[PDB]
């Protein structure tokens, strides 16, 4: 089926194979899950059905949307530019991480697999050789898994500090050139899609998941991972990054006001069925998040089991969770490095499939909002090209030595929290109030056929933007440091400049208001009457 | 408990112009689309236009489009429909459904109010009594002759007689139509009992009743 | 402009017996826009089925719709003396809004002879200078019965009222009503006044005479 086949392309990506498991086992195991569902319910249908709806209402790009909508609320699209703009900055960072795991995947021994290199250090031990071992006296002197050496001591090369910024890592800066132009390739030629090569590469990340689930619930003392991963504690849910980070997980991986989702909604009919789609769309996203959940966590239930040390600090819990249980867990499999590179072509296919659309959908805005010159002079793949090469050097500050946790820090706060947060507020407001609901509710109507059921028009009024701003408020007043393996105490100018491009992505909306009021001025009321009312047809 | 009562209607001359009104109540009038839908005289139904819950998506049908103007007013739950040269083509009629989710269809209907587009003029109903021949089920007439337009109510003795009463539909010629009824009575009800027949032309205000002796 | 099309047009169904109406879309319709109404004789319609598998409201669960694509029909299990009406098919799908041409719920039983009674004119009638004779057909089926009118030694054809009343909700059954329409003076220039009509009980057509004397 052509329908099947096309939307199980887009369920899957690495916001629920890499990036939900890092924020389920940083931010408490089963604490995660209770802020996480209600945030699927009361924020992920009605926003990811608001996005789409517009998208296809309006017909266009995602942030001319905006301005036939609401040409005073027009700065929600800049906001999202900005975040796409981040994201596409520390969205290919993973695949070049990924590469250089392919890279060194080709080998009868797997170089994360054993206790002797160049890099594992003298705490080491096997946890293979022998059943009961030498441990619980050497797990006082930290020993360590060979995996979690490997990825710290060889693929990025880890430093004690933020401000100890060591010399950059060649060969994953060519594994990240090797990732753009790649990237490239697909802009150009890949385009065309369909034919023979969307039923094998649509189906395999389903695949691959079921057996790598089917092996986790089979390695033995995974109970107390699923133990971990489903008993909540309330202690662990009386801090407001739980919220914040389920929240954000719920906006990110539903690509919600991320920018793309405008977009997607453009490229259906005027008569598509949003309600149905948004509906399975994200329950069917939901589930891969949670069954990914399920692999992980008995993996690293497996790996606290044969260590000495107990769940809680077992792995990294920084953005690497998925680099250090999913190749502990293809250690395992009989013909591992098959296993092994077959995962990492995997994780390469879906991550550049999100990279692509999430690069075309911020081009195909940049040169609609630019139509003169970029549409004339054959100049738009010129135009990638040197969004490509700047988008390059700038992420290779994250592929030093000490860069991770540059790159931890764009990733908790470029993609996440406030940004987000301020994002999806702004665009409920402005649909639930601004714009009108009833009028959108009559559009709706007149669009797929049948108003929404009013629990998300209420949604859209009071619920969604009250609960956002209720953990944007609580997140606020009890401000909690982000340590990146849950003991840094992040330097301070670490956190400033971390909340300066968090403050630049969403900063943008009032800023936007200030130059709109100022440019077109007929004293306050005619102002607020001729930015309110939308333009054209729609 | 929902009541999609209509007003409006009646007798409008070839190229003229008609308001019908609609009135509902018992629920929200601003929150279900609305459509109007008419009935041909040989009951044939067709689609007229539809407005949707706020008032600025219309779709009208390709035979009443640029004619045809309906309006809203989600205040006085009020709904309209406005008419401009009307043809003998387009009398029917209308009904006003009610249909907002278009995986329900239109759930509520109203009552429907006739509309004649005709050339002739309104003419006094003539109500003939009839005498039975001179058997065990001795039967009575009432026939109207010479009345337009439809419909006229009728009924025999003011309403009090509904068992055995048998109506016909009227029918065109001349521009005049004519309409009959005939009643089923025992031998002992008739003619001891005074039967009489009555008739109900609104667009005439007749009300006149015949009763008849054995001639 | 989604042409729909229903055939038969006119069905006659005994009480519990199988029945499926079709409605024929001339372009494709969605399987979730396509309703079924029902309009009682001298009655507003009501929504019967919609999305072509469900019921509305007070509606037995004896209907049961079915088809997708262009081919839709309604299936009804054991008919009784209550839903004896039309029946038309719409479509939400694609503008302008079309509906079904009608199909005609019919009730047969038992043959009952027409009750042929005959109403000369009063005296009042004359007044006018007109001549109104009038014969009532009461109790009778079915629709298709052919009526004449006998003057002087002949058959008239000119001057004949018809009118023809629906399905009865108490004995199944018709009513047909004829009047002849004269003149005052060919009143008087006649004086045999017969009218007849062919049933399918008796070959022989039932008679009723009157004379003017
Ligand atoms: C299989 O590779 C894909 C996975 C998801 C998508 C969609 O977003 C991508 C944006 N984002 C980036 C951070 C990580 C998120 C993740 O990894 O999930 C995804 C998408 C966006 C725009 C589109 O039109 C141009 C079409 C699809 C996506 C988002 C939500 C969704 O609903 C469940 C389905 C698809 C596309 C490809
Ligand atoms: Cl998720």
């Amino acid at each position: 089926v052509e329908f099947v086949l096309s939307v199980a392309g887009e369920i899957i990506g690495l916001g629920n194979v890499w990036r939900f498991p890092y924020l389920c086992y940083k931010n408490g195991g089963g604490a995660f899950l209770i802020p996480y569902v209600v945030f699927f319910i009361c924020c992920g249908i009605p926003v990811f059905f608001l996005e789409t709806a517009l998208g296809q209402f309006t017909s266009e790009g995602g942030i001319t949307c905006w301005r036939k909508v609401c040409p005073l609320f027009e700065g929600i699209g800049y906001a999202t530019q900005v975040i796409e703009a981040h994201l596409n900055v520390y969205y290919i960072i993973i695949l070049a991480w990924a590469i250089f795991y392919l890279s060194n995947c080709f080998t009868t021994e797997l170089p994360w697999a054993t206790c002797g290199h160049e890099w594992n250090t003298e705490n080491c031990v096997e946890f293979q050789k022998l059943n009961v071992s030498n441990y619980s006296h050497v797990s006082l002197q930290n020993a360590t898994s060979p995996v979690m050496e490997f990825w710290e001591h060889r693929v990025l090369a880890i430093s004690d500090g933020i401000e100890h910024i060591g010399n950059l890592r060649w060969e994953l800066a060519l594994c990240l050139l090797a990732a753009w132009t790649i990237c490239y390739f697909c802009i150009w030629k890949g385009t065309k899609s369909t034919g023979k090569v969307v039923y094998v590469t649509a189906t395999f990340p389903y695949i691959m998941l079921l057996i790598l689930l089917i092996r986790g619930v089979t390695l033995p003392g995974a109970s107390e991972g699923i133990k971990f991963y489903l008993y909540p504690d309330l202690s662990r849910l009386s801090d407001p990054q739980v919220w914040v980070d389920a929240g954000t997980q719920i906006f990110f991986s539903y690509a919600i006001c991320l920018g793309c989702l405008t977009a997607l909604g453009s490229y259906n009919n005027y008569h598509n069925n949003c309600y149905r789609d948004c509906i399975m769309l994200c329950c069917l996203n939901s589930g891969t998040s949670f069954v990914a959940g399920f692999a992980i966590f008995s993996v690293l239930g497996f790996m606290a089991y044969e260590q000495g040390v107990p769940i809680a600090e077992v792995a990294e819990s920084g953005p690497g969770l998925a680099f250090i249980a999913y190749p502990k867990a293809v250690t395992m499999m009989p013909l591992s490095p098959l296993w092994a590179t077959l995962f990492f072509m995997m994780l390469i296919f879906l991550g550049l499939d999100s990279q692509f659309v999430c690069v075309e959908s911020l081009v195909t805005a940049v040169v609609d909002m630019y139509p003169k010159v970029f549409r004339r002079g054959y100049r738009r793949e010129l135009l990638i090209l040197a969004l490509s090469v700047i988008s390059y050097f700038l992420g290779l500050v994250m592929l030093t030595e000490g860069g991770m946790y540059i790159f931890q820090l764009f990733d908790s706060y470029a993609a996440s929290g406030m940004c987000l947060l301020f994002v999806a507020i702004f665009e409920c407001i402005c649909i639930g109030w601004v714009y009108g609901s009833n009028r959108f509710s009559e559009d709706i109507r007149d669009m797929i056929g049948f108003p929404p059921p009013s629990l998300i028009k209420w949604c859209w009024m009071i619920m969604t933007p009250g609960i956002c701003a209720g953990i944007f408020i609580f997140f606020l007043i009890k401000y909690k440091p982000l340590k990146y393996n849950n003991i840094y105490t992040y330097p301070a100018w670490g956190y400033g400049i971390g909340w300066l491009m968090a403050l630049s992505s969403m900063l943008c909306i009032p800023l936007w208001i200030c130059i709109t009021v100022w440019k077109t001025e007929g004293t306050l009321p005619e102002k607020l009457q001729k930015l309110t009312t939308p333009s054209t047809d729609l | 408990e929902v009541q999609l009562v209509e007003s409006g209607g009646g007798l409008v001359k070839p190229g003229g112009s008609l308001k019908l009104s609609c009135a509902a109540s018992g629920f929200t009038f601003s929150s279900y689309a609305m459509s109007w839908v008419r009935q041909s005289p040989e009951k044939r139904l067709e689609w007229v236009a539809e407005i949707s819950s706020g008032g600025r998506y219309i779709y009208y049908s390709d035979t009443v489009t640029g004619r045809f103007t309906i309006s809203r007013d989600n205040a006085r739950n009020i709904l309209h429909l406005e008419m401009s040269s009307l043809r003998s083509e387009d009398t029917a009629m209308y009904y006003c459904a009610r249909g907002e989710v278009r995986q329900r269809g239109f759930d509520y209907w109203g009552q429907g109010t006739t509309l004649t587009v005709s050339s002739a003029k309104t003419t006094a109903p003539s109500v003939y009594p009839l005498a039975p021949v001179c058997g065990s089920s001795v039967t009575l007439g009432c026939l109207v002759k010479g009345y337009f337009p439809e419909p006229v109510t009728l009924t025999w003795n003011s309403g009090s007689l509904s068992s055995g009463v048998h109506t016909f539909p009227a029918v065109l010629q001349s521009d005049l139509y004519t309409l009959s009824s005939s009643v089923t009575v025992t031998s002992s009800t008739w003619p001891s009992q005074s039967i009489t027949c009555n008739v109900a032309h609104p667009a005439s205000s007749t009300k006149v009743d015949k009763k008849i002796e054995p001639r | 402009e989604n042409v729909l099309t229903q055939s038969p047009a006119i069905m006659s169904t005994s009480p519990g017996e199988k029945v499926t109406m079709t409605c024929r879309a001339s372009s494709s319709v969605g399987s979730s826009y396509l309703h079924w109404y029902q309009q009682k004789s001298g009655a507003s319609p009501k929504l019967w089925i919609y999305s072509t598998s469900n019921l509305a409201s007070g509606v037995p669960a004896r209907f049961s719709g079915s088809g997708s694509g262009t081919s839709y029909s309604l299936t009804i299990s054991s008919v009784e003396a209550e839903d004896a009406a039309t029946y038309y098919c719409q479509q939400f799908s694609g503008y302008p809004l079309t509906f079904g041409s009608g199909t005609k719920l019919e009730m047969k039983r038992a043959d009952a002879a027409p009750t042929v009674s005959i109403f000369p004119p009063s005296s009042e009638q004359l007044t006018s200078g007109g001549a109104s004779v009038v014969c009532f057909l009461n109790n009778f089926y079915p629709k298709d019965i052919n009526v004449k009118w006998k003057i002087d030694g002949s058959e008239r054809q000119n001057g004949v009222l018809n009118s023809w009343t629906d399905q009865d909700s108490k004995d199944s059954t018709y009513s047909m009503s004829s009047t002849l329409t004269l003149t005052k003076d060919e009143y008087e220039r006649h004086n045999s006044y017969t009218c007849e009509a062919t049933h399918k009980t008796s070959t022989s057509p039932i008679v009723k005479s009157f004379n003017r004397n």
